């Protein structure tokens, strides 16, 4: 059962280096590559993310892709770059220019094809292929513009796997750039119809958490780019690892997803605590539900309270009784009642994993089917319109190629799935 | 008389891929509801191959 | 802890004494009562111990 | 790159990593991404060379 | 619950993984392979 | 104490861990959890490290 | 009060000890169903909610 | 003289891990499959017969399989402590789950794993000489268990024929709960539990949770526990075939005293001494004591009151020091009772076994060691609630079609929700009207 | 919530206090805004007034997510179906 990553963009790429820096300390991966583990549960499940190279030497199965190699040549230099296979690395001559009709059609075009042909290389190899894996940012060029081609060839070419995508949106108070809300109004139409499940991340609520919740005194990127590696690889644990409750990508989406248009969920991971205050609270498994249900854990800018819960699912790593996360989900839902939605009559699927992360006695990944998402799709629709209405920006899209008729198709497209969750927010049995 | 998997072991574009740089063009762009039929979506994609499903 | 048996006060849920349920919605049993009361799992702490019910 | 020949790959330090040092990587302490843990910020076309 | 009765712990007692109460600490049973590929490989 | 961004801080003088529990021995990250690499079926019971 | 409350919990009277009754005035018989409702299934041409988009 | 397990799924295999444990360490082999004997012809027993053959090695192979569709839980029992006792053929996984899918499982998945199975059952049942029914463990909560099991119950009822099927079964708990999707695979299961079982066996983890919190002094139980649980009861009715006793009871008098009529075969299980070291100082065992526990619904491995419903059969099976005389007079003595009902067309009630060999006691286990035990399996009306509170979430979730999309593009009809939804509501009618009682001449 | 009086007593009270509340707050920073007192600002203070959003409830009666079903089936006349029918054994 084996996962194949795409990392895009700058964005993208970023995460990426630190994701693979967590996976090869959890596996016991040395940065020369060499295995130096300290247990065979390490070893028996390497295959999962690794390559295997012929003596000591394990390789990761990742395709790196940008249009100018800058970020990949910051990543090749830092401490674990070396890892990365050589011919993984597809690069241009010039840069995406922050458009997404750039990416997308004119230096896309142009690249997609050695890019196609590495992921086929990649996943022919497999003898049993599970889900694609995908990290980019939807506000910018390259990770936008070819994440969603590349997401629209690989659907075309593997309809029967699952499609997976990690993505950052814009925030509500600060734009990091002036386009954001085409670029993401044509990322959102492209991915609603390819995608599978999609998840999404504010970097807003990374700076939150880390200024709040872990009193961090000089936070730096490589702090939220390991907040977010920590839950994607707590995503894939029971894959990789022994269990009383297995799961599965497959068997997530299976319970998470109602009905096929519904597939965008919120993330949170529970054990953030400051190092000064872990001494006055133990671990256990009410203190992990308390928190994990607590908004300032969430990665997301908007609340619970403003919508209602479809489903949701958590994943708990770490040896612990079964009775206790029963009765925590029963009671959970039992107490809060009025926030989750009537006609399903267990909202919760758990899972339980036998291996913790390093250094912590347990730990729980949170993933919420939540209406709420419905604020940002209405957010980005109308600053969509403001810039629409005046053409504020339009020359620089429909002067390499686009048709007006595209944006009018995103906007309905987006607006219907805003109109579809509301609906389905106050629905009644009668 | 039936093929060995529900997972397609015949397929046309294996590894030696695809030419998709003429398949782009920005006056056929993507519509509603019309992205790819896929089981998971709700299609009976394995009624069209030849496979024999339990009675 | 709130909504329990052991007050006056009503601190459960709205209609949590009359909700939709197995012996009321697609079905008539006479001891409707009994199993609304028997399934109210953190609410009955004290009366069934820490039990389930 | 159509530079000298003699030029190669230069060498970073990266002090302060968690994972040479007998620590666990623990949430909020990357300390090797932050600019004062390193000697230089010059980007050099390692791809290349 | 309350702790005043409770009896004290000697300081002979292995509290670690070596004393757990399961089927290694009950000598009845060998767990040496006698026949089967483990035992033709043995030393 | 002190308000800074809307939120609360405080000096790390009085915010820090213990000084104390200092065992005097040595132990790799992966001996910080007892039972880090046994499963359930394994071990169903839990206990200290093995010296 | 042979039989008992059948292990239901009754509000406590200042005489007696109370005992539960059926509907209207019919005498108590737990585990027996007086109406049970099997839905109908839906209509043929009715519209699947995992068909299309909007509402 | 034999008979054969049939392990699917997490549960199944998790269950059976207990059960083989259990039957090893009652018997005497050891781990890697050997046991000593007597060197001279005719002085030698035949009790493991039941569960092992011996190769010409001296190697002791038990009639299992376990059956799964992700490999984690089969190649954990690979690496385990148990490696040389099963031969390797026996432990068959597939490559990928059934996704919580029924559909996946009995159409798209099971098919393809499912003859390798019958196989493997067939060559078992070729190195037989007195077989004399099937034991099948599964829980119909997730997509392989209730799929594949269905399908194989299928098969084997077509290939055997005759030979009994008897299945201990986790269904889904009525207020704990584990996946959404858990009540279109228990619906859409129990219609080939109904077709394809001759004795079926209800269990819920909810009141095993119970009973280990209330009977045993257990703050945090875990899976472990409920499944020695569930290695008890299989062993005290196996027992009868094993070992001495006075009133012997094999497997076709279950069926005999016990199924009124052929659709009326899912029975209630209950255990009697359960009970912590603490308990045993103080607490006097007597045979009638026992039988009183027995009737307890604070005893009960499912999650039913059975005082609200009428009793039809009862099959006490008693082990270790027991007299038939006091078995009588407690029997005598529960007859008298008026909170025990029986259908009036059932004057007759109990069925008794004694076997003298008193229960094994496990070394990491939470029960005491006792000198005597009874343990029942009864048919009761009570049932039928069971079903009710199921079926109430199958039309809740099914009156927005909530995940039907799902079963349907795995390869279902639409249909077949309705059809079984149709055959629960004929089957609660059913065990409404065989427990009315007497009749009218009009 | 609970039924008994001294809770609607304080329910009414705290919907008194909260309207009023929150009425002097939304002149105060009204007043702030503007710098001055006059009738002009009337219109413009009343338009944001209407435009201020409020947070959502769901234990209203107009969706009415939590049915009483033992009130509804009392009020139908669900009191039992004689004769038995192709569900229900008679009695
Ligand atoms: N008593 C008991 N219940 C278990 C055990 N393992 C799982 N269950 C329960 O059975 C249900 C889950 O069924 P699974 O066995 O995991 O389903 P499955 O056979 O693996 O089917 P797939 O998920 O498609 O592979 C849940 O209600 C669990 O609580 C166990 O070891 N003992
Ligand atoms: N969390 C996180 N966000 C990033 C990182 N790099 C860029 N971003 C965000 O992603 C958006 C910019 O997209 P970008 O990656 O530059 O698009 P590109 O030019 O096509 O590669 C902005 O919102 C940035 O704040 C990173 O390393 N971590
Ligand atoms: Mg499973
Ligand atoms: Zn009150
Ligand atoms: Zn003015």
């Amino acid at each position: 059962r084996e996962i194949v990553c795409v990392q895009a963009g700058q964005c993208g790429n970023q995460i990426g280096s630190k994701f693979w820096e967590v996976i090869s300390d959890e596996h016991g991966v040395d940065p020369t590559g060499t295995y130096q583990g300290d247990s065979d549960l390490q070893l028996e499940r390497i295959n999962v993310y690794f390559d295997e190279a012929t003596g000591g030497r394990y390789v990761p199965r990742s395709v790196l892709i940008d249009l100018e190699p800058g970020t990949m040549d910051s990543v090749r230099a830092g401490p674990y770059g070396q890892i990365f296979r050589p011919d993984n690395f597809i690069f241009g001559q010039s840069g995406a220019g922050n458009n997404w009709a750039k990416g997308h059609y004119t230096e896309g075009a142009e690249l997609i094809d050695s890019v196609l042909d590495v992921c086929c290389k990649e996943a022919e190899s497999c003898d049993c292929l599970q889900g694609f894996q995908i990290c980019h940012s939807l506000g910018g060029g390259t990770g936008s513009g070819m994440g969603t081609l590349l997401i629209s060839k690989l659907r075309e070419q593997y309809p029967d796997r699952i499609m997976m995508t990690f993505s950052i949106i814009p925030s509500p108070k600060v734009s990091d750039t002036v386009v954001e809300p085409y670029n993401t109004t044509l990322s959102v139409h492209q991915l609603v119809e390819n995608s599978d499940e999609s998840m999404c991340i504010d970097n807003e609520a990374l700076y939150d958490i880390c200024f709040r919740t872990l009193k961090l005194t000089t936070p730096t990127f490589g702090d939220l780019n390991h907040l977010v590696s920590a839950v994607v690889s707590g995503v894939t644990c029971c894959l990789r690892f022994p269990g009383q409750l297995n799961s599965d990508l497959r068997k997530l989406a299976v319970n998470l997803v109602p009905f096929p248009r519904l597939h965008f969920f919120m993330m949170g991971f529970a054990p953030l605590t400051s190092r000064g205050s872990q001494q006055y609270r133990g671990l256990s498994v009410p203190e992990l539900t308390q928190q994990m249900f607590d908004a300032k854990n969430m990665m997301q800018a908007a609340d619970p309270r403003h919508g209602r819960y479809l489903t949701a699912s958590a994943l708990f790593r770490g040896r612990m009784s079964t009775k206790e996360v029963d009765e925590q989900m029963l009671n959970v839902q039992n107490k809060n009642s009025s926030y989750f939605i009537e006609w399903i009559p267990n909202n919760i699927k758990s899972s339980v994993c036998d291996i913790p992360p390093k250094g912590l006695k347990m730990a729980v990944t949170f993933i919420g089917n939540n209406t709420c998402i419905q604020e940002m799709f209405r957010r980005v629709g109308e600053q969509f319109t403001l810039m629409f209405r005046r053409k504020a920006f339009l020359h620089w899209y429909t002067g390499e190629g686009m048709d007006e008729m595209e944006f009018t198709e995103a906007e309905s497209n987006m607006n219907d799935l805003v109109s579809e969750y509301q609906q389905y927010q106050d629905a009644t049995i009668e | 008389n039936t093929e060995p998997s529900v997972h397609p072991a015949k397929k046309p574009t294996g590894t030696f891929g695809r030419e998709a740089s003429s398949s782009v063009n920005p006056s056929k762009f993507l519509k509603k509801n019309e992205g790819v039929g896929t089981a998971s979506r709700g299609v009976p994609i394995v009624d069209a191959t030849k496979f024999v499903k339990a009675e | 802890t709130e909504g329990r048996f052991e007050t006056i006060h009503n601190l459960r849920p709205k209609n949590w004494d009359g909700r939709r349920h197995w012996t009321n919605w697609h079905h008539l049993y006479d001891c409707e009562k009994d199993h609304l009361a028997r399934e109210s799992c953190p609410f009955h702490d004290l009366r069934s111990g820490g039990q389930f019910q | 790159m159509k530079n000298s020949v003699a030029r190669t790959q230069p060498v970073r330090k990266y002090e302060n990593f968690t994972l040479e040092n007998n620590l666990p990587l623990a949430l909020g302490a990357n300390f090797h991404d932050d600019p004062i843990c390193r000697d230089t910020n010059r980007t050099s076309h390692t791809l290349l060379l | 619950g309350k702790i005043t009765a409770e009896p004290f712990r000697g300081p002979n007692l292995n509290i670690t993984q070596s004393g757990l109460p399961c089927l290694d600490t009950f000598k009845r049973v060998n767990m040496t392979q006698t026949i089967g590929k483990e035992a033709a490989l043995a030393p | 104490f002190d308000i800074r961004d809307g939120a609360y801080t405080m000096h790390p003088y009085a915010h820090h861990p213990r000084d104390d529990t200092a065992t005097g021995e040595n132990y790799t990250p992966a001996q910080i959890v007892p039972g880090q690499y046994t499963s359930i079926a394994r071990q169903p019971l839990h206990a200290r490290n093995a010296i | 009060h042979s039989a008992g409350s059948h292990g239901c919990v009754m509000y406590p009277t200042p005489k007696g000890v109370p005992l539960p009754m059926g509907r209207d005035r019919a005498p108590y018989t737990p585990g027996v169903d007086r109406h049970r409702i099997v839905p109908p299934p839906p209509e043929p041409g009715a519209h699947k909610p995992w068909q299309g988009s909007g509402t | 003289r034999e008979a054969i397990c049939i392990h699917i799924g997490q549960a199944g295999c998790q269950v059976g891990n207990a059960c083989w444990e259990l039957f090893c360490l009652e018997h005497g082999i050891q781990p890697d499959g050997a046991m000593p004997s007597d060197k001279t012809i005719g002085v030698e027993d035949d009790a493991f017969n039941t569960f092992f053959s011996e190769t010409g090695a001296g190697k002791h192979v038990p009639r299992a399989v376990f059956l799964d569709l992700e490999p984690t839980v089969v190649d954990e029992v690979r690496t385990g402590t148990y490696r040389q006792l099963f031969h390797p053929e026996q432990l068959i996984s597939g490559k990928e789950d059934a996704a919580n899918n029924y559909a996946r499982g009995h159409y798209t998945i099971g098919k393809e794993i499912v003859d390798l199975c019958l196989d493997r059952i067939r060559k078992l049942a070729d190195n037989c000489t007195g077989l004399q029914g099937f034991l099948v463990y599964h829980a119909v909560g997730g997509g392989t268990g209730s799929g594949l099991g269905a399908l194989l119950l299928e098969r084997l009822s077509v290939d055997y024929g005759k030979k009994s099927k008897l299945g201990y079964t986790v269904y889904p708990s009525p207020q704990v709960s584990t996946a959404v999707v858990e009540p279109y695979n228990s619906v859409l299961s129990t219609h080939s539990l109904l077709e394809h079982t001759d004795v079926a066996a209800m269990l819920d983890n909810e009141a095993i949770y119970d009973l280990t919190r209330r009977n045993l002094d257990i703050e945090r139980p875990t899976y472990t526990n409920l499944n020695r649980l569930i290695g008890q009861v299989v062993s005290s009715l196996t027992a009868s075939l094993r070992f001495d006793g006075a009133l012997n009871v094999d497997l076709t008098e279950f069926q005999t005293n016990l199924v009124p009529y052929p659709r009326i075969h899912f029975v209630l299980t209950s255990y009697a001494p359960v009970i912590s070291a603490e308990k045993a100082y103080h607490e006097q065992l007597s045979v009638s004591e026992i039988s009183n526990a027995v009737f307890e619904p604070a005893s009960m491995m499912t999650k039913c009151d059975p005082r609200h419903g009428k009793y039809m059969a009862c099959c006490l099976m008693y082990r270790g020091d027991v007299v038939p005389k006091d078995v009588n007079a407690a029997v005598a003595t529960i007859k008298t009772k008026r909170t025990i009902q029986f259908v009036d067309w059932s004057p007759t009630g109990f069925k008794c076994g004694i076997n003298y060999q008193p229960p094994t006691v496990v070394p990491g286990g939470d029960l005491a060691k006792v000198q005597r035990a009874v343990c029942m399996i009864a048919n009761s009306t009570a049932i039928a609630e069971v079903f009710a509170r199921i079926d109430h979430k199958f039309d809740l979730m099914y009156s927005k079609r909530a995940f039907v999309h799902w079963y349907v593009g795995e390869g279902m009809e639409e249909g077949e929700f309705s059809e079984a939804r149709e055959d629960l509501a004929a089957l609660e009618k059913d065990y409404e009207e065989v427990g009315a009682e007497s009749a009218d001449m009009d | 919530h609970c039924q008994c009086d001294f809770c609607n007593s304080r329910r009414n009270l705290n919907a008194k206090k909260s309207a009023l509340m929150t009425t002097v707050s939304h002149l105060r920073e009204q007043q702030a805004l503007h710098n001055c007192c006059c009738q002009c600002h009337d219109s413009l203070s009343q338009r944001n007034y209407d435009r201020k959003p409020q947070e959502p409830s769901f234990e209203l009666d107009d969706p009415e997510h939590h049915p009483n079903q033992t009130e509804l089936n009392a009020k139908m006349g669900r009191n039992g179906l004689q004769h038995g029918g192709e569900y229900t054994i008679p009695p």
